[PDB]
RNA sequence: CUCCGAACGGUAAGAGCCUAGCAUGUAGA
RNA sequence: GUGCUCGCUUCGGCAGCACAUAUACUAAAAUUGGAACGAUACAGAGGGCCCCUGCGCAAGGAUGA
RNA sequence: UUUCUCUUCAGAUCGCAUAAAUCUUUCGCCUUUUACUAAAGAUUUCCGUGGAGAGGAA
């Protein structure tokens, strides 16, 4: 684990050239100038639930525009069939690339949001919360089905799995020797933040390429 | 809408409770109201009316009546009950009373950013019809 | 403030509530500019002060509530916070025998939780792992340590808003 | 198998035929039978008469 | 002990490790533990050969790798 | 059996009424149990008192993978139930781990024409 | 590997020929005209 | 046609007008033998006749998803969307049982939580019997108190998922 | 000695009967 | 609506002063008609263009001049 | 005194750390491709950041 962490660290140290470009291009700074945006002060859990509902609504309207009346996401973003579409329909729902990935990403997001909603809605409410978050990053390593759209995940997932045992042998030392150490997401959440920050433009490009095919032509 | 502030309220908070919570109950009723009947945005008029009433009350208490202290005139806005920028808009001589933007000219927003009642009483309301898409401030 | 919630009243309908006219880019920008998963992946409410504010830019039709806020946690205060949390989590793992933290899927298989916490939200236990500090040695780091923005009304330790 | 008189068609199955007259074009031509929500007293009579006939 | 592939062409290619002489209720428990759906809602098929919640596993004689088209109730 | 029905209607009403009050006091009992554990952690005994069980919902009684037996993930989606189907010691050869994987010539990870990965925990 | 594509092309041609044969003298083409 | 009630519907703010039930189970209700009969139209009156003639309280059975006429008729009344007066009349009906059961169920799925408690509390005194079909087809005799206990306290008392009704503590702290 | 992967290369093509969630909002007299 | 005329002239008001100057795919509506390779019955295989899946002018599968 | 607007110049570990993509080379694979593996070089995209006019609240 420490070997892999040091490997990532040194490989980061190498690819480090002084960046000076882009002319200071900022987003969410010109949107508010137009009438397609309005600022507000809304609680964080509210914003998360709003984002999850908006994502589900977007995907549902996508699937409905395609006139597929036999599929369902189920609000955990696990695309569920209905009646064994196998005449000519299973060849019509072979997304593979972006629907898979957007589904995985929104599944992770809605999962974290609903975990904190249960915290506010009377969960364990103790350190069990942070333990759950640690298990959630483990699940994003394994449970969340993002492998197919991108296999480069395994780098950061091995990073998270090594970061795991980096903590327990610093946390589970002394009285706590075997039990589940709830740990922290000081590094996990950090890595996934960097990940999403780097991969936002890929999905911007894929949606720019796909929306024209489902809304303009081919 | 009282959720939390990580501290105790000021001394003169007990006087604010009944009227403030009455207005908050009106807001909660207008928030869970039905959509059937509201044409396109008719549901979003009374929310602005209630917000205007709340700002009116807290402003009359702040220094119009000189009843509320200096802590409440910042702590009531520090926690979410009224708008500071809106009251700053009220400080002007022209901005007497109007909504956010429903009859304004081309402001920073493509439709408007000045006020709902910003139109004049002597020339607006073309012919006889007075209305406003954002707040209906005739 | 509450314009957002009434803007969420429409989830899909037959031209009932802004369904037809407010659909096409309501899908487009919804799928094209996610840019909120990152913000929610970058605007954790800091559970020691889990009452976060989270300013949110929202499209009018209700496409996405984008967050404009950015975290600027002070490095040494940040590290002291997470170290106190480290000690308290070790304490709670040592003392407690039976540890229930296995609520892995929430939302209950197509049960949207948008109720009783997307509302007035009477429940708010924001006193999770706030360590009880004795003001004898921990005095100067007392009143600016259990607040997620300990710089607003400072005027000496904060360059601005 | 099943054959309709007004619909002017024949279905070679049971469930496939059951899903025919319930929303048929000729069934629609026979008359618009949109469910009109009866008055509150309608349920009252539907309860009273059925309690008096079936039970009593 | 047996390894089964609870598969599907809709983002669910799951690998559950089932017992030898076990039932299918426990297999559905494992499929839910690895898939993320309620227990009683899962369905397993192989061209409409709907496996039931009481017929055992060795009864059909499943062996290592026998994939199963997953569906939901 | 009307006399028996009214007798059990209170039997259910008592349990259902007992669950309500038992749920309210549990929030105070949980906080009180932390307070009892607080003083217990404070001045009960310096490594001279446990009053515990180290209870865990599902004990993962693991074994030892032979040489390259796959890392099987149980799946952390349902563990509060404490179902007995989980306690089975998933440390067995599933499909191809039955072999020794030592008599082989040099090594065989997978000849499926996809060996992107390269690792065996040698270092 | 290309033999699969060749067989697929041959099968597609045969299917098109069979469809044309069934449609040219179809019940809607031949037997339908038999009544006229 | 099985889209809307007549021409318009006050959309239940939870999920949707008709889609409060899972889409899978809904599509199964449509592709069903019982959906053939009584689906020609049932607004307010004939629902009463079709309701009392089915003495079961259950959801899905069989290896395939087999909907009971109880569940299908709940969905029929859901698509019909009657007024609250009729539902209150059915809630206060002691002679017929399953009509009151359906009133309670639709009130749970269609109604504010305040009214849910206000109209479901007095159903906590019927120690009578209720017939219910298990998933394996076998029936079971269940008391009505147990039914409402699973309805309010527990989730998915039937195959349907419930839209997260509040805890009694918050409402007791705020209201009645 | 714990590194765990997904899609395509896959389901013959067929004539008779039948049922449906979706979409325009206007020019003009 | 706001503040003011050493105004008419009271504290009822009368007239004037200056600030504020034009939102709106207008309508909560109206009518308008169609498509599953979808289940069912039936015989049971010797060069480019128009389409579909799809992120790549990656790849894949297809009737209609 | 405090903030928001924006045209503008950055070679300061512009950011006491660290994401991806494109192209060109070198390995491992390889049944075709897309997803890939681990090393070098370069160009961009995203989370950003620094220093200088003018214009808007306390
Ligand atoms: O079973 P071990 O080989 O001893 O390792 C386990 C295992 O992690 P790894 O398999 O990746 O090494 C557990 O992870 P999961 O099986 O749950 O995925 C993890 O438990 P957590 O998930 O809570 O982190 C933790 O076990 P524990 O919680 O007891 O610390 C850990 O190390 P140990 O089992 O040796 O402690």
């Amino acid at each position: 684990s420490y070997q892999k962490l040091l490997k990532y660290y040194v490989l980061n140290a190498l690819k480090h050239r002084p960046p000076k470009a882009q002319k200071k291009r900022y987003l969410f700074r010109s949107f508010k100038a137009t009438k397609f945006f309005q600022s507000t002060k809304l609680d964080w859990v509210e914003v998360g639930l709003q984002v999850c509902r908006q994502g589900y609504n977007m995907l549902n309207l996508l699937i409905h525009r395609k006139n597929l009346n036999y599929l369902h996401l189920d609000y955990n973003f696990n695309l569920k069939p209905v009646k064994t579409l196998t005449t000519k329909e299973r060849k019509k729902s072979r997304f593979g690339n972006a629907f898979h990935l957007c589904r995985e990403v929104l599944r992770l997001t809605k999962l974290v949001v609903d975990s904190h909603v249960q915290y506010r809605l009377g969960n364990v409410d103790a350190f069990q919360l942070a333990d759950g978050l640690q298990y959630i990053f483990a699940h994003v390593g394994q449970l969340t089905g993002m492998y197919r759209y991108k296999y480069k995940l395994m780098r950061q997932i091995r990073m998270c799995k090594d970061l795991k045992h980096l903590i327990y042998y610093r946390f589970n030392t002394g009285p706590v020797g075997k039990g589940p150490g709830c740990g922290f997401w000081a590094a996990g959440w950090r890595v996934w933040l960097f990940f999403m920050r780097g991969i936002t433009p890929l999905l911007e490009r894929w949606l720019g390429n796909l929306l024209a095919r489902q809304f303009e032509g081919r | 809408k009282v959720k939390r502030s990580r501290k105790a309220p000021p001394d003169g908070w007990e006087l604010i409770e009944p009227t403030l919570d009455e207005l908050d109950q009106k807001m909660r009723e207008a928030e869970t109201e039905p959509h059937e009947g509201k044409r396109k945005v008719e549901s979003l008029w009374p929310i602005f009316r209630i917000h205007h009433q709340k700002t009116r009350y807290i402003f009359d208490l702040f220094y119009k009546r000189k009843a509320i202290s200096r802590e409440l005139y910042e702590y009531c806005i520090k926690e979410g009950y009224a708008d500071k920028n809106l009251i700053a808009k009220w400080k002007k001589q022209g901005y007497e009373n109007l909504c956010c933007l429903r009859c304004i000219q081309t402001r920073d927003t493509n439709f408007g950013t000045n006020c709902i009642c910003r139109v004049p009483k002597s020339k607006l309301e073309v012919g006889r019809i007075i209305e406003c898409t954002h707040c209906g401030c005739r | 403030p509450e314009h957002v919630r009434k803007i969420i009243r429409d989830h899909g309908d037959m031209t009932n509530r802004k369904f037809r006219h407010d659909k096409r880019v309501y899908l487009g920008a919804l799928k094209y500019m996610p840019h909120a998963v990152l913000k929610l992946l970058e605007n954790m409410p800091m559970p020691w002060e889990q009452i976060r504010d989270v300013p949110v830019l929202y499209h009018i039709t209700g496409a996405i509530s984008f967050v404009n806020e950015i975290p600027w946690v002070i490095e040494p205060v940040y590290i002291s916070q997470w170290g106190s949390m480290w000690i308290m989590m070790r304490r709670e793992k040592r003392d407690r025998r039976h540890f229930k933290r296995m609520r892995f899927p929430p939302f209950d298989d197509e049960e949207p939780p948008l109720d009783y916490a997307d509302n007035i939200l009477d429940v708010e236990p924001l006193e999770a792992i706030q360590l009880e500090l004795d003001p004898e040695e921990d005095a100067p780091v007392l009143d600016w340590f259990y607040d997620h923005q300990p710089l607003r009304d400072s005027r000496k330790y904060v360059n601005g808003s | 198998g099943y054959y309709c008189n007004v619909c002017d068609c024949v279905v070679k199955d049971s469930i496939n035929f059951l899903d025919h007259i319930n929303g048929k074009k000729h069934q629609r031509n026979l008359g618009m039978s949109m469910r009109v929500e009866r008055s509150t007293l309608d349920q009252v009579k539907k309860r009273f008469e059925v309690n008096k006939k079936k039970m009593e | 002990m047996i390894e089964v592939v609870c598969n599907d062409r809709l983002g669910k290619k799951v690998r559950v490790k089932c017992n030898t002489d076990d039932t299918i209720g426990d297999l559905k428990k494992l499929i839910a533990a690895q898939t993320g759906t309620r227990w009683n809602k899962i369905v397993l098929k192989k061209w409409y050969t709907i496996f039931k919640d009481h017929v055992s596993l060795g009864d059909y004689e499943i062996h290592d790798g026998m994939n199963l088209e997953l569906y939901y109730q | 059996n009307d006399e028996e029905e009214y007798e059990a209607w209170k039997v259910r009403e008592l349990k259902r009424i007992k669950r309500d009050r038992e749920d309210r006091e549990a929030l105070e009992k949980e906080k009180a149990e932390i307070e009892r554990m607080r003083n217990l952690t404070e001045e009960e005994r310096r490594a001279e008192l446990r009053a515990n069980g180290k209870v865990i919902t599902n004990k993962a009684v693991k074994g030892k993978y032979k040489f390259l037996q796959k890392y099987y993930h149980r799946g952390a989606f349902f563990m509060d139930e404490d179902e007995e189907v989980y306690k089975r010691d998933f440390s067995a050869p599933t499909l191809e781990d039955h072999f020794n994987k030592t008599i082989l010539p040099k090594v065989m990870q997978v000849k499926n024409f996809g060996r992107s990965g390269r690792t065996k925990y040698t270092h | 590997e290309a033999r699969k594509r060749e067989l697929k092309k041959n099968k597609k041609q045969r299917m098109m020929v069979r469809a044309a044969v069934l449609k040219m003298k179809d019940p809607k083409q031949i037997i339908r005209d038999m009544e006229k | 046609m099985a889209n809307r009630t007549v021409k318009d519907a006050h959309s239940i703010h939870g999920t949707n007008p008709q889609y409060l039930v899972e889409k899978i189970i809904r599509t199964r209700i449509y592709e069903s033998k019982y959906w053939k009969e009584e689906c020609f139209g049932l607004t307010a009156e004939l629902v009463v006749d079709k309701a009392m003639e089915l003495r079961f309280v259950g959801g899905v059975y069989g290896g395939n998803i087999k909907p009971t006429p109880f569940l299908c008729l709940t969905l029929k009344m859901l698509q019909i969307q009657p007024e609250k007066d009729i539902i209150v009349e059915f809630i206060k009906n002691e002679d017929f049982k399953y009509v009151r059961m359906l009133g309670a169920l639709y009130m749970r799925l269609t109604g504010t939580a305040i009214d849910c408690y206000k109209y479901l509390e007095p159903l906590y005194n019927d120690y009578r019997k209720i017939k219910s079909q298990n998933r394996n087809g076998e029936f079971e005799l269940m008391h009505v108190d147990e039914f409402i206990d699973e309805l309010l306290h527990s989730e998915r008392v039937c195959d349907i998922i419930l839209p997260r009704l509040q805890k009694r503590y918050v409402l007791e702290e705020a209201e009645q």
